């Protein structure tokens, strides 16, 4: 399984089996034929191959990226720094958007989860995706095919400074 | 036996399929007149529609001025 | 204008194509048997009046604006046979008529599925081979200089020869193949 | 094939145009050549233009779906004349008539489309009548702010 | 469907047709009767009696080979060749 | 009367409507006898080849050859630069590559000032 | 969606009124019955024309196996004009194409019944283009005037079919592929229709004119197709029309736009492009 | 092998496509995604037990 | 009975 | 193998509409000769065929029977 | 369709638009009018999910046909009871509307009568 | 990558060291196993590029035109054997010299990590294609496609040549590792436009542009088998890889330089398209299929977006495979009835039905059929031009509909209706002829089920 708390879902609340016509519905016996049939012996086999897992256990790792020092503190033309700062903020950026998948994730799963009631209940997932898109696009977007942290950097200080003159014409 | 093919005359039939023939369009004729015994509103009206002339004034709202 | 036997349609030749293109158009107008042999015997009555017209001249005018005529009254949707051209079953079998020299090309273990068919495959080859220099002097004996002048084939005239440029008209595919 | 049966330039001398026509195989009289305007012919017949639909279906052709002869020479489009492509079989009716008749009925229906969007039909009634501030909550209002009151009263 | 056509099936209905019509008695008909010298019939009869032969057989006779049957035992043939009848 | 047809590239003139079909003429009887005699020599040319048992290949049309070196071979050597094709050159060659070049200039400067000005919607386009 | 569908099933259902080859009347029919479709899409009305979708499945289908089985039965006779005297001849194809034609003409309480009822009892009653809801129920009219077309020239009268007789259908795959769309044609519309849950507010309150509108359009176009049914039998010759050549071409829109558009993409393409 | 076609065509396949959504594709997050049940007044919720309480009493109309 | 030969390409290769 | 034809005799066009055919063509001195060909769409078991709304109600003779006996089945049924 | 050419081709001040209307106060003319019950609570309709177009004053019916729906699987035709009520509380809501077209087309019936009046006294 | 360079090298004494009739077994046997090896080039990162040594790097560009390259020699060695068949056997190993020759000049021109050593590489592979069209070709004017050939990329080249010194003396490295990180903006003037010209248009050439291309449809059409392959599969992909390349330095004078080459490659790939509706030529009928194809390419690297670049790499891939493969079976069909007119033999489903089925398949990844590699390039780039101006999918659409035309009118007329009757000696399907349909289809159908190894170094 997952983590619930990065995938997050409300409490299910199934209701009760109250019948009230005289004929017997289909499913009660196609899901007990299903059981029977199918939900036992696949259990089984999971149950002996769980137990072959259990006579080998071995372990993979997350790996680890140590923050090195970014663009912004790198000299211009220093090729072994600026290339550390630029695979820093290469995997900075797969890691952006695999957060902006995983918040497209919640929201589609939210949209079907709800059904008919989704523009009402889930506008905490939708508000949760405009500021994650709104943060990529502020971050990445319109960079280009040979985007680099040069190129995310002269973005961020022009949008900078056009956020100072906005403010410097407010006062 | 299969059918044989005659010439410039009516072709042999089988019992069977003039007596399912007669059976399926019974059957359209029986359901079409059962569900027009049954429902009758799907075809002609379900409720009564209002005429909005013989309505009175009182119940509309309406101050004589 | 275009046939391959001759040239030319004559006068006569296109009297006829005009009343059988008419009674089919006419039929295609007038679907139902009884009122089509009502109609079509008065058309019948109608070409048979001018039938004895000596002039070739008023013969050739009478024809012309009864082609005027019948291009008026023609049908949109003509009732074109199934496999004639035009049809809806025309020319649906083409891809079932394999022509008759991919059996040559055959592997060995399948040709042993059809032994005397085979077997009798060669003898019809030898026929064709031993008959086909036989056949193209024939042609060559009795073409006019310059040329021939139609494109009708002359046939076989003695005995032991088969007649000339044969073998795409003898093995040619069945229509149900 | 040899140098002398292949394409060459546009002829000028009736003798050029007799071995061109030659060449090609038909009559000198029915060889009409395109005219040499620089559109890239140079001696190559004009067929009359027609497709391959018109041809007599009876007849026992060389290339029976092409409805063509060994020899017999082809169109500079040929392979747009084909039985697969464009047809210019006759007609029962005119061509100028035909586009009358489908623009006129086009643009009739798509005026009238336009005209009945401009009058449209409706029933007597008033609007549908929903509850909740006509359901403020439930098309997507911010439930921090509050609404204008929508009261729906008897009739 | 599509029973096969024999020479005896066809040579049957072509001579069962030509006794339908009333320009030819059953008696003078034959499998070898030619239309216009022994029949005492018209082109335009004989082109009548093509085209009912079409409708018999449910397909079309060209015109260039419409214009060449003048007997009953050629239509016979035209038909077992443009169906190949006997194989 | 009736409506004489009217014949058009894509809708030709029938067969039956032709005037110059019935004519009987000894200059169109020697024209369709020279195309007859024409079209034999060339039938029985394709049929000699064509029916010969020791023939394993394809029987060479010099009208398809020659068909095709004229679509592909035979077009600049007969090319001459007149007025014509010189005006269809320039009116279709580079005509729709200048049109298309104002279209797409036109729409591009019109979608970078809306959006260097900060009117264009552009809320939930991350991917480009 | 509402314009273009009404567009379409005016045109399509004009277009099959005078056409002689039975499978291309079926293939007007089925896209007259998709330009409907969009109509009722276009009134915000998507589950009624999904439910006509599946209703439509089953007749429209049926209707083209009945056709199949009177042209092998023919010999690969498609035309409507070379058929007839198969009522008792084929009596199991000539009871479930009338089935069909019914179901597809809106019969009470059959298939077609459920779904088109309903699409032209929601069609009337909606803020709607008006123009669209008329030729929407002058195809409604056309339905009914084909349908007996295909039951007249195919069924009824005598026989126009050459002499051979090779008319069998007595087998049971034919048999049984025909029967299962039967019981479908006949039960599925209420049986669907009472398993579906509710997904819009249906119009059930409308004057009485306004909800017997389609069978009333309906039965109008089986009298007047009656009409020239009977007018057929006649000892008349009539010269043809320009409605009648409009409808018998297609409407000349697969004759100029299927020759026009096709030379220039081919002409362009070698005087303007290639050479 | 007298009905092998109901064994080989569908019981295995429903072992094989059953296992592979039980322990590979419900096992990650979101994969089936399911619309949560209707919840009706006078239902009973078989996590908690808790009645949802019926509605208001109608203003009766025939 | 009177079964037809089926002239078809070489199913071998 | 060999396929019978029944009697050429027997198709004469008295009792078929080409009776009236040939009356309206004797009407103006012209007599039909392809009567008797077309004479066997006429006759024996494709002649008197139904009309369109007989086709419709094909069944509804047996049909509405066996409603009768359903609707009396359901009416005595319910108590 | 009589108030379509009432509206079309006569006079269009008289009939009672469509697409913007009621333009009267809900207080003209009525002492003491009262408010419309609203059966089905916001979250009982949240909860039963239902459409938005199926949100109105009379969804207690329908969360009661759907409730039975759900409750009498297999058998399809045993809430034929309370589909006719939702049906009926329907029709009951058209004719409401329908009351509220007719009550806009008497008053501004009753606005050309005033009108008229004044142009003939004033 | 010297790994590949030096059994690609052995492969030149193994085939001048083999036995008479060994030589196209050893060499496509030991050619096969070098294509296996050439998986090993997968290794990438998300964020760092697979960096060998100072001479050579392999990031997610190079690596399937890598792995493209190296299977490509298998399927020419078992393409061109049965034509060379009646070949003396000296002029046989020269033949295979030059394709293992353009092979080693190919992979090193992919993975040169400097732009002088990728300009030698680049134009080193002209020669063994000049040598195999030129010697190897069928009619007369192969001389004059050579010439053609040989004249265009030359001309095109030799501004670059300039232009990659001057950013040599300007900048210090033609490094692509250190020009990633010393890239300066390029602004507009004048010189800048003439260096952007210089650095673009001999891979315009290359690819080719539209107005440019009339070198291809000769340069493919009087080669042999051989040679068609590998110039519609690697040939005219190194302009693509080298605009990918050469564009890092280009910025942001392409922003507004681009527009003319834009509008050529947007109007020609309507031109080229509506030129394969009407090839009599079958050959010349993929030749200018390639140069539709080839013109998305050169517009989804001019407007310089991520999806267009995914697009553009896997259309290359996919286009690559796709044009092997028709070329492959224009052969098969040349070497029946020695024409390459598509008129001439018809209705070859009748006589040749598994052949008819990889036309089938062939034809519907022309059209850029779902879930494919060529509708996933066709698509992206598709969205990226939407991206660009929302006008572009008229022509994209009206482009499509034109592609899907000539590909299903091929289908047609090489496979479908009335065979010809004068037309005896149509062989059955060799197994080495659908051996080499099926190591091209197959290939292209397993790409589908896992993508992301042909969509670049940016996905
Ligand atoms: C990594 C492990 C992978 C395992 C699974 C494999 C994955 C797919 C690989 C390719 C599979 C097909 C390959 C053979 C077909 C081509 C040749 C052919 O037709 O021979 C006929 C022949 C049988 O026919 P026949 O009667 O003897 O002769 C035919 C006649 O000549 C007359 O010929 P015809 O016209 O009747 O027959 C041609 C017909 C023609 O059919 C058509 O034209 C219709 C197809 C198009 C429409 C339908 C499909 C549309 C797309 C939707 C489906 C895909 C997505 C589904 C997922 C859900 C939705 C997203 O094609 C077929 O019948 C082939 C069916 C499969 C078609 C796949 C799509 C092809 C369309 C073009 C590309 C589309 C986009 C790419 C899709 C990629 C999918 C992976 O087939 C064989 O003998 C097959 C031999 C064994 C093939 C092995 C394939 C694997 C090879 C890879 C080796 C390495 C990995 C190990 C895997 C081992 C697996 C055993
Ligand atoms: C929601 C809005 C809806 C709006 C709808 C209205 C606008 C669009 C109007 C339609 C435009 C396209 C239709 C016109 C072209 C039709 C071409 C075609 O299919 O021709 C058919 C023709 C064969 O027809 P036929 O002669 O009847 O065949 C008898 C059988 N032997 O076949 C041939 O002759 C073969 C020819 C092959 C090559 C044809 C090349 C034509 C390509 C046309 C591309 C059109 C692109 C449009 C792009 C639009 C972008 C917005
Ligand atoms: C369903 C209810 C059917 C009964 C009510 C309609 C009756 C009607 O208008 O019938 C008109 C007509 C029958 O009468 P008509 O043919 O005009 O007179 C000669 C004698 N058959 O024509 C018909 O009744 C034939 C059309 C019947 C359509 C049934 C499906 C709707
Ligand atoms: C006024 O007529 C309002 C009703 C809706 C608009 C008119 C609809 C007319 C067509 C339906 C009735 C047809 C009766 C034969």
């Amino acid at each position: 399984s997952w983590d619930k708390d990065v995938y997050p879902e409300p409490p299910r609340r199934t209701p009760a089996p109250s019948p009230q016509t005289s004929l017997p519905n289909p499913i009660t016996y196609l899901t007990k034929a299903f059981d029977l049939l199918v939900d036992r012996p696949v259990t089984l086999v999971r149950e002996f191959i769980e137990r072959q897992h259990a006579k080998n256990k071995y372990y993979y790792y997350h790996r680890e990226f140590r923050r090195v020092p970014d663009i912004t503190e790198c000299h211009e033309k220093d090729v072994l720094c600026m290339f550390e700062a630029e695979m820093q903020w290469k995997r900075d950026y797969k890691v952006d958007q695999e957060i902006v998948n995983i918040i497209q994730e919640r929201l589609k799963a939210c949209q079907q989860r709800e059904g008919e009631s989704h523009r009402q209940n889930c506008a905490k997932e939708l508000q949760q995706f405009t500021q994650v898109v709104k943060a990529y696009q502020d971050r990445y977007h319109d960079l280009g095919a040979h985007y680099s942290a040069r190129k995310c950097l002269a973005k961020q200080k022009q949008r900078m400074l056009a956020e100072r003159k906005a403010t410097k014409e407010a006062a | 036996a299969h059918i044989e093919p005659r010439y410039r005359q009516f072709p042999q039939l089988t019992r069977s399929q003039v007596i399912q023939a007669e059976f399926f369009s019974a059957t359209m004729w029986f359901w079409i007149l059962w569900r027009f015994w049954h429902d009758s509103d799907a075809v002609l009206g379900h409720f009564p529609y209002p005429d909005p002339s013989q309505w009175t004034d009182e119940e509309l709202g309406i101050p004589p001025d | 204008a275009f046939l391959p036997s001759a040239a030319y349609l004559t006068h006569q030749q296109k009297v006829l194509q005009l009343y059988k293109r008419a009674l089919r158009h006419l039929e295609s107008r007038c679907v139902h048997r009884d009122k089509y042999r009502y109609f079509a015997c008065l058309l019948r009555a109608r070409f048979d009046e001018h039938k004895n017209e000596k002039d070739m001249v008023k013969a050739t005018q009478l024809l012309r604006e009864a082609e005027k005529e019948f291009w008026h009254g023609q049908h949109p949707q003509p009732y074109i046979f199934p496999e004639s051209p035009g049809g809806t079953s025309y020319e649906r079998y083409e891809c079932y008529k394999v022509p008759e020299w991919c059996l040559d090309d055959w592997h060995p273990s399948e040709k042993a599925m059809y032994p005397d068919y085979f077997a009798k495959r060669e003898q019809w080859k030898k026929l064709r081979r031993e008959s086909w220099e036989r056949e193209v002097k024939q042609l060559q004996e009795e073409t006019p200089v310059g040329g021939p002048r139609t494109e009708a084939l002359p046939p076989a005239r003695k005995q032991g020869d088969l007649p000339p440029l044969w073998w795409h008209i003898v093995t040619r595919p069945r229509e149900r193949p | 094939i040899t140098k002398d049966m292949l394409p060459g330039p546009y002829p000028k001398t009736p003798e050029e145009r007799a071995a061109a026509a030659k060449k090609y195989n038909m009559r000198v009289e029915d060889y009409e050549p395109y005219p040499d305007d620089g559109m890239g012919y140079g001696d190559y017949p004009k067929l009359p233009d027609r497709s391959q639909q018109e041809r007599d279906p009876w007849y026992d052709w060389d290339h029976p779906d092409l409805r063509l002869n060994w020899g017999e020479p082809m169109h500079w489009d040929l392979d747009m004349y084909i039985r697969n492509r464009v047809d210019t079989s006759p007609t029962p009716v005119n061509w100028n008539l035909m586009c009358k008749h489908l623009f006129g009925f086009v643009a009739f229906m798509l005026f009238m489309f336009w005209v009945g969007e401009t009058y449209p039909t409706y029933q007597p009634v008033g609007p549908k009548q929903y509850p909740y501030n006509n359901l403020y909550l439930e098309r997507g209002g911010d439930p921090n702010k509050e609404p204008e009151p929508v009261v729906h009263y008897e009739i | 469907d599509a029973p096969p056509l024999t020479l005896e099936g066809i040579k049957d209905r072509v001579l069962y047709v030509l006794k339908l019509y009333d320009k030819i008695d059953p008696e003078k008909l034959s499998v070898n009767s030619h239309f216009m010298k022994d029949l005492g019939l018209d082109s335009l009869d004989q082109v009548e009696i093509i085209m009912a032969m079409e409708d018999e057989f449910g397909f079309e006779i060209p015109d260039i080979d419409a214009e060449k049957l003048m007997c009953p035992q050629e239509i016979v043939d035209y038909i077992a060749d443009k169906k190949d009848v006997y194989e | 009367s009736f409506p004489k047809y009217e014949p058009s590239r894509l809708a030709s003139l029938p067969t039956t409507l032709d005037p110059a079909e019935y004519d009987i003429s000894s200059e169109t009887r020697k024209a369709q006898a020279e195309r007859l005699a024409i079209r034999s020599r060339l039938k029985r040319e394709y049929q000699l080849q064509y029916n010969d048992p020791s023939r394993r290949g394809v029987v060479e049309d010099p009208a398809l050859i020659r068909w095709t070196c004229a679509r592909s071979a035979n077009v600049y050597p007969n090319f001459r630069p007149n007025t014509k094709t010189s005006l269809l050159g320039a009116l279709f060659g580079i005509g729709p590559l200048i049109f298309w070049y104002y279209v797409f200039k036109t729409d591009r400067d019109r979608k970078e000032k809306l959006i260097q000005e900060g009117k264009l919607d552009r809320t939930f386009n991350i991917s480009y | 969606m509402l314009c273009l569908g009404a567009m379409t099933t005016l045109f399509t259902a004009m277009c099959a009124l005078t056409q002689n080859d039975i499978k291309k009347i079926i293939a007007f029919s089925t896209s007259s019955q998709l330009g409907l479709m969009m109509v009722t899409i276009g009134i915000n009305q998507p589950h009624l024309a999904f439910l006509h979708i599946c209703t439509h499945a089953f007749f429209k289908a049926m209707l083209f196996m009945c056709s199949g089985s009177i042209i092998h039965s023919l010999n690969d006779e498609q035309d409507i004009r070379k058929m007839g005297g198969l009522f008792k001849a084929m009596p199991f194809t000539t009871t479930a194409l009338i089935i069909g034609s019914l179901a597809l003409t809106g019969m009470p309480f059959l298939t077609g019944f459920y779904s088109k009822d309903l699409i032209i009892e929601s069609a009337n009653t909606s803020y709607t283009n008006a123009w669209a809801l008329l030729m929407t129920l002058v195809a409604t009219s056309f339905t009914a005037i084909y349908s007996t077309r295909i039951i007249f020239f195919a069924l009824l009268g005598q026989p126009r079919f050459p002499t051979l007789i090779n008319i069998n259908e007595n087998n049971p795959f034919l048999i049984n592929s025909i029967k299962r769309l039967l019981i479908g044609s006949l039960f599925a519309g209420f049986i669907i229709s009472n398993n579906i849950p509710p997904m819009t507010i249906p119009q059930m309150t409308m004057p009485h004119y306004l909800k017997m509108t389609a069978l009333t359009v309906t039965i109008l176009g089986f009298i007047l197709a009656l009409e020239i049914s009977n007018t057929t039998h006649y000892l008349k010759f009539n010269y043809p029309s320009n409605t009648f050549k409009f409808s018998n071409l297609l409407g000349y829109y697969p004759t100029i736009m299927h020759r026009l558009t096709p030379y220039m993409n081919l002409t362009m393409s070698q005087k303007s492009a290639s050479s | 092998r007298h009905s092998i076609f109901a064994f080989t065509h569908v019981l295995i396949p429903v072992w094989i496509i059953h296992y592979y959504l039980k322990y590979h594709v419900t096992t990650k997050p979101y994969t089936i995604v399911e619309k949560k049940p209707r919840i009706f007044p006078g239902d009973t919720i078989l996590e908690t037990g808790e009645v949802i309480p019926p509605m208001k009493e109608f203003p009766d109309q025939h | 009975g009177k079964r037809l030969f089926i002239i078809k390409p070489s199913g071998f290769y | 193998s060999k396929m019978e034809l029944p009697d050429y005799k027997q198709w004469k066009i008295e009792g078929t509409p080409l009776e009236t055919v040939q009356e309206k063509l004797a009407a103006r001195g012209l007599r039909d000769p392809w009567g008797r060909n077309e004479a066997w769409r006429y006759m024996g078991g494709f002649a008197n065929n139904v009309s369109f709304v007989g086709a419709l109600l094909k069944g509804f003779k047996w049909g509405f029977a066996a409603f009768v006996v359903a609707v009396g089945a359901e009416y005595y049924l319910e108590s | 369709g009589a108030h379509l050419a009432r509206r079309y081709l006569g006079d269009a001040s008289v009939e009672p638009e469509p697409l913007r209307m009621p333009t009267f106060p809900p207080d003209y003319g009525f002492p003491e009018r009262k408010e419309r019950e609203m059966v089905a609570t916001q979250q009982e309709m949240n909860d039963a999910q239902l459409v938005l177009q199926q949100r109105d004053y009379c969804a207690h019916y329908l969360i009661r046909f759907l409730k039975c729906k759900r409750d009498s699987f297999p058998n399809f035709l045993a809430c034929k009871h309370e589909q006719h009520d939702w049906d009926y509380c329907e029709h009951l809501d058209y004719v409401k509307r329908m009351k509220e077209f007719e009550r806009e087309r008497r008053l501004l019936q009753r606005k050309k009568r005033r009108e008229q009046r004044e142009a003939d006294m004033a | 990558m010297l790994k590949y360079i030096i059994p690609t090298m052995m492969l030149m004494p193994l085939t001048w060291l083999s036995k008479n009739s060994m030589i196209w077994i050893n060499t496509t046997l030991h050619s096969l196993l070098i294509s296996l090896t050439s998986l090993l080039l997968l290794n990438q990162f998300g964020d760092n590029s697979l960096n060998f040594s100072l001479t050579f790097f392999s990031d997610s560009l190079s690596t399937p035109l890598l792995i493209l390259t190296m299977w490509l020699l298998p399927l020419m060695l078992m393409a061109s054997q049965h034509h060379l068949s009646k070949e003396n056997l000296a002029r046989k190993k020269l033949f295979i010299s030059m394709l293992i020759l353009l092979q080693l000049f190919l992979i090193m021109t992919f993975t040169a990590t400097e732009l002088i050593f990728f300009y030698i590489m680049f134009e080193a592979t002209l020669v063994p294609t000049l040598i195999i069209i030129t010697r190897w070709g069928n009619q007369t004017e192969r001389l004059n496609a050579g010439l053609y050939f040989l004249f265009y990329t030359l001309a095109g080249s030799l501004p670059l040549l300039v232009a990659l010194i001057y950013i040599q003396n300007t900048m210090g490295s033609l490094n692509f590792l250190i020009l990633q990180y010393w890239v300066q903006p390029m602004p507009n003037s004048w010189s800048n436009t003439f260096m952007w010209l210089a650095c673009m248009m001999a891979f315009m050439v290359k690819m080719p542009l539209y107005g440019l291309h009339l070198w291809l449809p000769k340069a493919h059409v009087e080669a042999p088998i051989a040679g068609s392959m590998v110039l519609a599969a690697i040939l005219l992909k190194l302009g693509g890889y080298g605009m990918m390349r050469i564009t890092l330095l280009l910025n942001p004078i392409t922003d507004f330089m681009a527009y003319p080459f834009i509008m050529l490659s947007l109007w020609g790939m309507i031109m080229t398209s509506s030129i394969c509706l009407r090839q009599t030529d079958l050959k010349s009928l993929i030749a200018y299929s390639s140069v539709s194809h080839m013109a998305l390419v050169i517009v989804a690297i001019l407007i310089q977006t991520p999806w267009s670049y995914m697009g553009a790499t896997a259309l290359m891939i996919a286009h690559g495979l796709t044009s092997s493969m028709l070329f492959c079976l224009a052969n098969s069909n040349y070497e029946r009835v020695h024409s390459r007119t598509m008129i001439l033999a018809r209705g070859l489903q009748t006589l040749l039905p598994l052949m008819a089925a990889w036309w089938l398949l062939a034809s519907l990844t022309n059209l850029a059929l779902p879930p494919s590699i060529n509708l996933i390039g066709e698509l992206f780039v598709v969205m990226s031009t939407f991206s660009w101006s929302n006008i572009t999918i008229i022509l994209m659409g009206l482009n499509m509909v034109i592609t899907a035309l000539y590909s299903l009118y091929m289908l047609i007329t090489t496979q479908r209706g009335k065979h010809t009757h004068h037309i005896n000696n149509i062989l059955p399907s060799f197994t080495r002829e659908n051996a080499l349909m099926s190591l091209h289809m197959l290939p292209l159908l397993l790409l589908s089920l896992n993508p992301k190894i042909i969509l670049g170094p940016l996905y």
